[PDB]
């Protein structure tokens, strides 16, 4: 009744064409708010209901950094313009959008003028959609 | 009066004084009348009916 | 009388003119004016208890449960969740007073409420509202002329800040920071005077950074002739204090350069790979050496940087801070006297700023670090660092300091002052009453009502201070008439004298003129409305 | 502020709402005015159908929830009760008065001034009608009554057949004339019984030279025709005698039970024999008759009718000279019936009228009575014929009582409008405007008459006004006062010459009532409607 | 009627025909006119309309009120349309058109109820309107001197008359002077886009100013902007349409290199492209740089280093006004920045106005544009001030086109009514009634003026009628003295075209409404 989806592509039955390496970490369980794959496929960013953004490595499988500081759970997050040290935004239920940097593991910038759920970087990277538009060069 | 900061008891006594003075004024303005005068009675009745 | 018109035609067939006309409402004529006056009176009577030194704060709670304890009229009305349109007009009037002047945002609402309250009894006697508005305009012109007449001028020199300090103290007297009253006035005056164009030109509030942080005591609030940055040295092993620092402001991330255009670099051989690796290493070393060659002692970047640059900066005794915001970069460049350099190749010694001391500041058991840049040569930027025991008093101190800064800015624009405490309003009411006697009888009622409405401010001050309003106001007015002294006002603080000049209760003339003007215009606009068509 | 649990309307809103309601009521019945008016058909949401032209009937059947419209409806009802004719005209005049008065008020004229002007205009209109626009019926004769009846029956289902129906109405009205004290000839209409029975055409409607009962004989054994009738009118039932509530029969010796039971019916037998011993032939009773007394009457060859309506019995007794007897008890304490208490008639029959039967008391003595049997095509036609016939009877009664008639066809309204428009210039400064608007409002009647005929209303009314202006200006052209509207040709015509008459009381009472209603409604300027 | 097993039209179609629907149409027109009845005259009152979203619009303009009203009656929409037409063609008199049309229909309603053929009424309206327009053109006062002082005074008086009905009527002389100055300094086409209207919250009405140049709000400055000087004494302005920031050379551009030296060369080439654009701009001698496209932080700092001023993302209209005032040319390329394409102003300055920063270009001697900066206490206050100023500006433009004025205050209409009654008294009589009704309807405006002012309309109307009958063309309602006066001598002036268009539109609307006999309303589709 409520599910009607238990038979989902979980089977992933193919002829072993090199795509079977889906990893599917799912160690932290809880809620996978955003399983976005980094432009560099080395790393995975995941957000949970506790409000902490988690960075995982596909090869080792270990939790690199847990990004905490959001007031509420992070509903959405994005990636860097191309790689740029993966300076990623994180939009949650706390009406606040902030940027994190693994080279330091800190909230480099923050914005509060709006829950944000449709973050998207500008192609240049100087701004990002805040479904508004926040300018990196002017904060 | 109250907004000016006057207790609503000075107002009552002052209104009583004003009412007594006004009763005196109205009594002074009044004129004697006797029921033998039909014209005054007719005028009073007409004045009462003027607004209906 | 309500919902509009409803006939359905005299022939029975449907008679529908306006979409959803059965779901809409309509108020017309005098009862619409009475409803508007009643709503405005309610708003003004709510606000009038927060007027003067003995005013009481309002505790505002928004939709998210956050609490804002405040005394500012504009803030209170902005956070007030109203649905009546006239209440929205009151809110906009307060916002207008805040934007134009910055002080007196509560007096305008009380004045408008008093004016509409008097206009109510004027309307009950069969006077056209346009006549009331015209009389109010005439009386407002008279009152403004009288304010210009009785105004006094003060010196706005930097070698004598006593009148400025007194004006700021008068502005701050009604706020919660009256415990630190003189210190607050001092720092506000110094902040405005430091960042201002002396030829009576504007004061750029973007050059005043108001920063708040919990902890400490409210008395710890200080003015810093530099920039207070919410960052810290990037490497944990960098020294926490640099003296006589030669500052290099940079907007280029300390990373290998990257073209903006879509670019692909092809590695086609082992030699290409080795060349690329050497190019990376050499670019890192070269950028660090270029920074070092200028003689700089400290580097500030805007876009952060990576591990190799961090360790190279640490290795060369070059303290650095990363991810400094754009406005903070601008403030640091202004204060230190150094230019902003977009890339290392353009960095020279003459573009370096100077700071007498750069320090990292801890805040108790909180792990938070905040950078301080100060002791600049001729800094043209200031920062007000506000401490406190809870966030709420910090926000209130922020807006109170903003009020003080706005008042000193107004003094910079025009150096004419009028003594407050209700003295200005009482003298204006006297002048209006005197000019109403010569007026023809018909506008006399409107002018007398305007004078009575002007009388509300001293009465509100009297009742807030516990004194009897009517008796105190009458005695003060009689004293003002008896002896030529338009400075006699309400002794709100019970100092024992009614003369506001010795009490140094000083208000800017521009503020009072704006108050009267805005109140009169809004009252006229409300009086001109005679129809409401809400859905 | 008020905190009244209800809705409130004040000022121009309520005034315009009242005007709209009155205008709607007027527009409902405006299409049923004058000879070229057309009837309406009302369906009563259970299939009942009422076809009528009478304004009062239309306004009573309609269910109305706006109180000003209710005021106009009761105005029509009052005009019907006090006059019987002009029920539509009074409503239309009142509504037009309200419209023009509200226009004056919207022009910032105070309603008190409008009311004073309306009062003055109504008084002057009545005075002018009584002084200039009345025609005495002494110099006309029976032709005046015939013409008044014909004019009344125009705009009715019997309009074309006036040549016959007016004769019938006049004969019926004159047949019930009685003179009271003070020598005032009064005509008691509603004493003419109107019986409806479908069947033959309208020409076969009969005027009975006597009285018609909607009743039949109680027993088939009785004769259905008696030549020299001796009518006995009774008001008590002829049944087996039953003792009253306070009397109870208790038997101790059984020998008396048979005597008791026999006397229970012997009492009524003795009463019947006492009544019959005087030569009575026809016995009418308001109460019932059981089978025993019916057989008693059968054996004597006497007609007996039961459940006779009280009003019918009273009319029969008055016409025939009989006396109602609620009981048989003289002043000597005995129980007797004397022959002096008997009415007489020249014939009593039971005729057949379209598969049904009714009793005709033909040619009663000591007073002449009348009844009308209306033959139509179905029930609705007969009902409308009865309503129109009642209107005609009332008009003839008014004409015979007050011997003044006024020309019809809009002549009176045109003359009044001209006179009041001239006269307003000599009165007040704003009541002048009120009287002018009263005069203009008086013109709605000829306008509606012309419009109903699809004629050029503007030009026809203008020509009428020109004729009446010439009549009122030239002292030697006063014969033009009678120029009204001839709707058949759409041209002005001397209605007094053409025989379009109608009672003066109709116009006078309609004007007074319309002025009262307009003043009453115009006084309101605020409405509070509490939630039920 | 009968079910008619297969019905002709779609189910739910509403039909109405005959006299009753015409009467209902007239009543609906009356209802619409009542909505703007009290907004007319110096004693007129504003109306407040709230939309579904909750925003409140406060206005005295008849066209605005009618537009905000969501009218769905087919016959009533004609009055809204004619109000829009009067606003478009003239700019003032949008209440007069509706009042006149409704009064025409009301006056002819009694005749319609009597069954008069609508074609006769239409012909009577057409004849009366033609006569009235000819009379207006004939008796309108014009001065054939082309005197500058007289022309300026006439424009000022017309502006004051157009302004003495709004909330800014207290400062009507001030705003009339401003409007006349702006229109006169407009060059040849009187384009409304060449008059900027800036609304800034806070400050008295008298604080509003007219800039002899161009002014616009500060536009999202980048870092390093506060180091640029904010005042110049003879700047040269470079009006550009150029994106001055580092970016991809082109959207489809794609760089392919296989050598690190080529990588560094490409990076330095991008930087050199930006710096070449900046150097070309700087060497032109300009001191103020204005662009329609974003100006980056690098360019901002570059200009700050040279004591230059930059402002990117300027709205296009503001650049057009700056071009028309300072007198340069908007350049999409900087390769030829000669002295011809550079603007020039006497003084440039950035100043604070009520919590906002504005850029001022003053001292332009040959400016063909203006910039109104309006102060007030609320958003709707500035909005209604702008609406009133727009009315005045349109009146002044029309008066510039032709200086044919007629005295207002109902004087022109009383004269027209007298003339039409005199004409109607000399015709057969079927048209006489209708032309007389038209003449009587022309009395609605002075009557509405008296009603709004609280007068006794009947006495004033009688006095006006007697005065016009015995002579005196320009006698109208004197609102202040509650009497009548020679409104031409009181400078209550109106351009004749205002009344001409008002009468024309009202007559056309009345004729169209009367001509309709049947209304058919199809059922809604996709009610959802
Ligand atoms: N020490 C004082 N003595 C008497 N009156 C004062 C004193 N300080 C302030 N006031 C008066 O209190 C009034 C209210 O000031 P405040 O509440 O600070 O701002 P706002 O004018 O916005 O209400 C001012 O009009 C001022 O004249
Ligand atoms: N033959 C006729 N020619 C012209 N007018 C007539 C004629 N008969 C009646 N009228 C007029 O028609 C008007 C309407 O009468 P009607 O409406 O039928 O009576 P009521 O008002 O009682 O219903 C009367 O005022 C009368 O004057
Ligand atoms: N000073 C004045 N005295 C008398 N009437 C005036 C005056 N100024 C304008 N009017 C009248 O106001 C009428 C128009 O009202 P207004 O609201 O200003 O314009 P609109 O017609 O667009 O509503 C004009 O007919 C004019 O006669
Ligand atoms: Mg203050
Ligand atoms: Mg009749
Ligand atoms: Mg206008």
């Amino acid at each position: 009744l409520d599910n009607k989806c238990s038979v989902y592509p979980l089977t992933f039955d193919k002829n072993e064409n090199m795509a079977a390496k889906k990893k599917s970490v799912a160690m932290h369980t809880n809620y996978l708010s955003a399983c976005s794959f980094t432009n560099s496929d080395m790393q995975i960013l995941t957000a949970s209901g506790d409000g902490t953004c988690a960075l995982w490595d596909v090869e080792s499988g270990q939790l690199l950094q847990s990004f905490h500081g959001h007031g509420a759970d992070v509903l959405c997050l994005d990636l860097a313009p191309s790689e740029t040290g993966n300076t990623f935004v994180s939009g949650g239920c706390d009406k606040k959008a902030m940027v994190w940097d693994m080279r330091s593991g800190q909230c480099v910038q923050a914005f509060e003028t709006h829950d944000i759920n449709s973050v998207r970087y500008y192609p240049s990277g100087d701004a990002f959609a805040s479904g508004r538009l926040y300018d990196l060069r002017a904060d | 009066l109250l907004q000016k900061g006057i207790h609503p008891t000075i107002i009552s006594e002052s209104f009583q004084k004003a009412l007594e003075k006004g009763i005196e004024i109205l009594t002074d303005m009044s004129r004697p009348v006797e029921l033998s005068d039909r014209e005054t009675l007719l005028n009073s009745a007409t004045t009462s009916l003027n607004s209906k | 009388a309500s919902m509009g018109t409803l006939a359905f035609d005299e022939y029975g067939r449907p008679f529908l003119i306006i979409k959803d006309q059965d779901r809409k409402s309509r108020l017309m004529g005098l009862e619409a004016l009475k409803s508007h006056i009643m709503a405005a009176k309610a708003v003004a009577n709510t606000m009038r208890t927060s007027l003067g030194p003995n005013g009481l704060d309002k505790m505002m709670v928004d939709k998210d449960g956050d609490v804002t304890v405040t005394n500012d009229g504009a803030t209170i009305l902005s956070m007030m969740d109203v649905d009546h349109q006239i209440a929205k007009l009151m809110v906009e009037l307060s916002k207008s007073q805040d934007d134009e002047i910055g002080d007196g945002t509560t007096g305008v609402v009380v004045l408008a409420g008093a004016l509409l309250e008097e206009a109510e009894q004027l309307l009950d006697r069969g006077i056209h509202p346009i006549r009331i508005a015209d009389g109010y305009e005439q009386a407002a012109r008279v009152a403004i002329e009288h304010l210009d007449k009785i105004s006094d001028s003060v010196l706005v020199d930097i070698k004598d800040t006593e009148p400025l300090i007194q004006t700021a103290k008068t502005t701050l007297g009604s706020k919660v920071v009256n415990s630190c009253h003189r210190q607050m006035a001092e720092i506000a005056v110094n902040a405005v005077l430091t960042v201002a164009d002396m030829e009576r030109r504007d004061v750029d509030f973007e050059l005043i950074k108001v920063e708040g942080k919990v902890g400490g005591r409210l008395e710890d609030t200080k003015l810093i002739k530099g920039v207070i940055v919410d960052k810290d040295f990037s490497h944990p092993q960098m020294p926490k204090k640099v003296e006589d620092a030669k500052i290099a402001i940079l907007t280029c991330p300390f990373e290998p350069p990257k073209p903006k255009t879509k670019h692909k670099l092809d590695v086609t051989s082992v030699e290409d790979y080795k060349a690329l690796q050497k190019y990376e290493k050499e670019k890192f070393e070269e950028m660090i050496q270029q920074i070092k060659e200028t003689g700089a002692n400290l580097a500030i970047c805007q876009w952060g940087f990576d591990d190799e640059a961090n360790h190279l900066l640490l290795q060369n005794n070059l303290p650095a801070v990363r991810w400094v915001g754009g406005p903070e970069i601008e403030l640091i460049a202004i204060a230190t006297g150094g230019r902003i350099v977009p890339r290392f190749s353009e960095l020279t010694a003459e573009k370096l700023g100077f700071a007498g001391l750069v320090q990292e500041i801890s805040f108790g058991t909180t792990k938070d670090k905040m950078l301080v840049i100060e002791q600049c040569k001729n800094s043209r930027a200031v920062t007000i660092f506000i401490r406190g025991g809870n966030k709420m008093i910090i926000e209130e101190a922020k807006r109170s300091l903003h009020d003080a800064l706005c008042v000193i800015r107004n003094l910079i624009r025009d150096n004419r002052v009028v003594y407050g405490g209700g003295a200005a309003e009482i003298s204006c009411a006297l002048a209006v009453s005197q000019e109403a006697d010569k007026c023809p009888t018909l506008e006399q009622y409107a002018m007398r009502a305007f004078a009575d409405a002007l009388e509300v401010i001293p009465m509100a001050l009297s009742e807030n201070s516990g004194m009897n309003p009517i008796q105190t106001m009458t005695e003060v007015r009689a004293r003002q008439v008896k002896e030529m002294n338009p400075a006699l006002g309400i002794d709100c603080l019970h100092k024992g004298t009614n003369d506001m000049k010795q009490q140094h209760v000083i208000e800017t003339l521009i503020g009072k003129k704006q108050q009267i003007s805005l109140a009169t215009q809004m009252v006229r606009m409300i009086l001109k409305i005679d129809d409401i068509r809400k859905p | 502020p008020l905190s009244v649990f209800g809705d409130r309307s004040t000022g121009e809103t309520i005034r315009s709402q009242n005007v709209m309601a009155a205008a709607s009521i007027a527009n409902i019945v405006k299409s049923s005015l004058g000879p070229v008016g057309l009837d309406k058909m009302l369906v009563d949401d259970i299939g009942d159908v009422t076809i009528t032209n009478d304004g009062a009937t239309i306004l009573k059947l309609l269910e109305v929830e706006h109180p000003a419209a209710k005021v106009l409806c009761e105005l029509a009802d009052l005009q019907d009760k006090e006059v019987g004719d002009g029920t539509t005209s009074v409503v239309i005049i009142a509504a037009e008065l309200l419209k023009n008065a509200d226009e004056l008020v919207k022009q910032k004229i105070h309603p008190t001034s409008v009311i004073s002007g309306y009062r003055l205009a109504c008084k002057e209109a009545v005075r002018y009608i009584n002084e200039n626009l009345i025609v005495n019926t002494d110099e006309l004769g029976r032709d005046c009554l015939i013409n008044a009846a014909k004019t009344s029956m125009s705009s009715k289902i019997i309009g074309i057949n006036g040549d016959f129906f007016a004769n019938m109405v006049v004969d019926a009205v004159l047949a019930i004339k009685y003179t009271d004290i003070r020598g005032q000839p009064r005509y008691p209409v509603n004493s003419v019984n109107i019986l409806k029975a479908h069947g033959r055409s309208q020409m076969e409607s009969m005027l009975i030279s006597g009285y018609a009962l909607n009743c039949v004989v109680g027993s088939q054994g009785m004769p259905k025709r008696i030549v020299n009738a001796k009518i006995a009118c009774l008001d008590f039932s002829l049944q087996k005698t039953k003792m009253k509530l306070g009397v109870q029969v208790v038997i101790t010796d059984p020998e008396k039970l048979d005597q008791i039971r026999q006397r229970e019916s012997d009492i009524t037998k003795e009463r019947i024999q006492k009544i019959l011993a005087t030569g009575a032939n026809v016995i009418l009773t308001t109460g019932g008759i059981d089978d025993m007394c019916l057989k008693y009457f059968v054996e004597a060859g006497a007609m007996a009718v039961r459940r006779v309506l009280k009003r019918d019995l009273k009319r029969i007794a008055k016409a025939s000279g009989a006396t109602i007897l609620s009981t048989l008890a003289n002043l000597e304490g005995e129980e007797t019936f004397e022959a002096a208490m008997l009415g007489q008639a020249e014939e009593v029959v039971q005729e057949r009228i379209c598969d049904d039967e009714l009793i005709l008391i033909k040619n009663t003595k000591a007073r002449t009575s009348a009844s009308i049997i209306l033959r139509g095509a179905n029930d609705f036609m007969c009902d409308e014929m009865e309503r129109s016939l009642h209107d005609a009877l009332c008009v003839v009664k008014r004409v015979l009582e007050s011997k003044s008639v006024v020309p019809g066809g809009g002549a009176v309204e045109a003359a009044l409008s001209i006179y009041l428009e001239n006269y307003a210039t000599s009165m007040g400064s704003r009541e002048q405007l009120a009287i002018a608007e009263f005069a203009r409002s008086l013109l709605v009647i000829p306008n509606t008459l012309a419009v109903n005929a699809a004629q050029d209303s503007t030009d026809l009314v203008a020509k009428l006004r020109a004729f009446h202006n010439e009549a009122q200006v030239n002292p030697e052209r006063k014969n033009l006062k009678w120029i009204g509207l001839d709707l058949s040709n759409g041209k002005p015509r001397d209605n007094k010459q053409a025989g379009v008459f109608e009672p003066t009381i109709v116009k006078v009472k309609s004007l007074k009532f319309a002025t009262e209603a307009a003043i009453t409604i115009l006084r309101i300027d605020d409405l509070i409607k509490l939630h039920p | 009627m009968m079910p008619t097993p297969v019905i002709l039209l779609k189910e739910g179609t509403d039909s109405s025909q005959g006299i009753p629907q015409l009467v209902s149409n007239i009543s609906a027109c009356q209802v619409i006119a009542e909505a703007v009845r009290t907004t007319l005259g110096p004693r007129g009152m504003d109306k407040l309309i709230v939309d579904g979203r909750g925003k409140a619009t406060i206005s005295n303009d008849g066209a605005t009120i009618l537009k905000l009203l969501d009218v769905v009656h087919p016959a009533a929409k004609t009055l809204v349309d004619i109000a829009k037409s009067q606003d478009a063609e003239v700019g003032d008199g949008t209440t007069s058109v509706t009042l006149l049309a409704a009064e025409f229909l009301k006056q002819v309603k009694p005749y319609v109820e009597e069954g008069l053929h609508p074609q006769i009424i239409i012909r009577a309206f057409r004849t009366a309107t033609q006569l009235a327009v000819n009379k207006i053109k004939e008796i309108a006062v014009t001065v054939k001197k082309a005197d500058k002082v007289e022309q300026r005074k006439l424009l000022e008086k017309c502006a004051m008359t157009a302004l003495s009905s709004k909330l800014i009527s207290q400062q009507k002389a001030f705003f009339a002077k401003m409007v006349v100055d702006a229109v006169m300094m407009l060059d040849d086409l009187l384009q409304l886009k060449m008059i900027g209207i800036k609304k800034v919250q806070g400050g008295a009405l008298e604080d509003s100013q007219l800039v002899a140049g161009v002014a616009f709000k500060k536009t999202f400055s980048y870092a390093g902007f506060e180091m640029q000087p904010k005042k110049y004494h003879n700047p040269k302005i470079a009006l550009l349409n150029v994106e001055l920031e580092l970016k991809a050379e082109k959207d489809n551009a794609e760089i392919r290199v296989h050598t690190v030296e080529d990588y560094q060369a490409i990076v330095d080439a991008e930087w050199n492209i930006l710096y070449d654009k900046l150097e070309k701009i700087h060497h032109s001698g300009a001191k103020v740089v204005l662009s329609k496209l974003p100006i980056g932080d690098v360019a901002t700092q570059y200009f700050a280093d040279r004591d230059m001023f930059c402002a990117g993302r300027v709205p296009e209209e503001d650049l057009k006004r700056t071009m028309m005032a300072c007198g340069g040319s908007i350049q999409t390329s900087v390769n030829a920045l000669s002295a011809d394409v550079l603007g020039r102003c006497q003084v440039f300055e950035e100043t604070q106005i009520g919590g906002e920063r504005y850029n001022f270009f003053t001292g332009c001697p040959k400016a063909k544009t203006c910039t109104f900066i309006l102060r007030g206490g609320a958003e709707q206050f500035m909005e209604e001030t702008e609406r009133s100023l727009h009315d005045a500006i349109m009146i002044v433009r029309r008066a510039i086109k032709n200086d044919s004025v007629v005295a207002g205050g109902g004087a022109i209409e009383m004269e027209l009514s007298k003339y039409l009654r005199d004409y109607s008294r000399t015709i057969p009589g079927k048209q006489q009634l209708l032309i007389g009704a038209y003449a009587k309807a022309l009395e609605i405006i002075p009557r509405q003026l008296c009603d709004n002012a609280g007068f006794d309309a009947t006495n004033i109307l009688n006095k006006l009628r007697a005065r016009h009958a015995q002579g005196g063309t320009w006698y109208g309602v004197d609102i202040n003295n509650e009497d009548i006066a020679d409104n031409f001598e009181a400078f209550v002036w109106e351009p004749a075209m205002v009344r001409i268009n008002a009468l024309t539109a009202a007559s056309e609307a009345a004729c169209l409404i009367v001509s309709v006999d049947e209304t058919i309303k199809n059922p809604r589709s996709t009610v959802d």
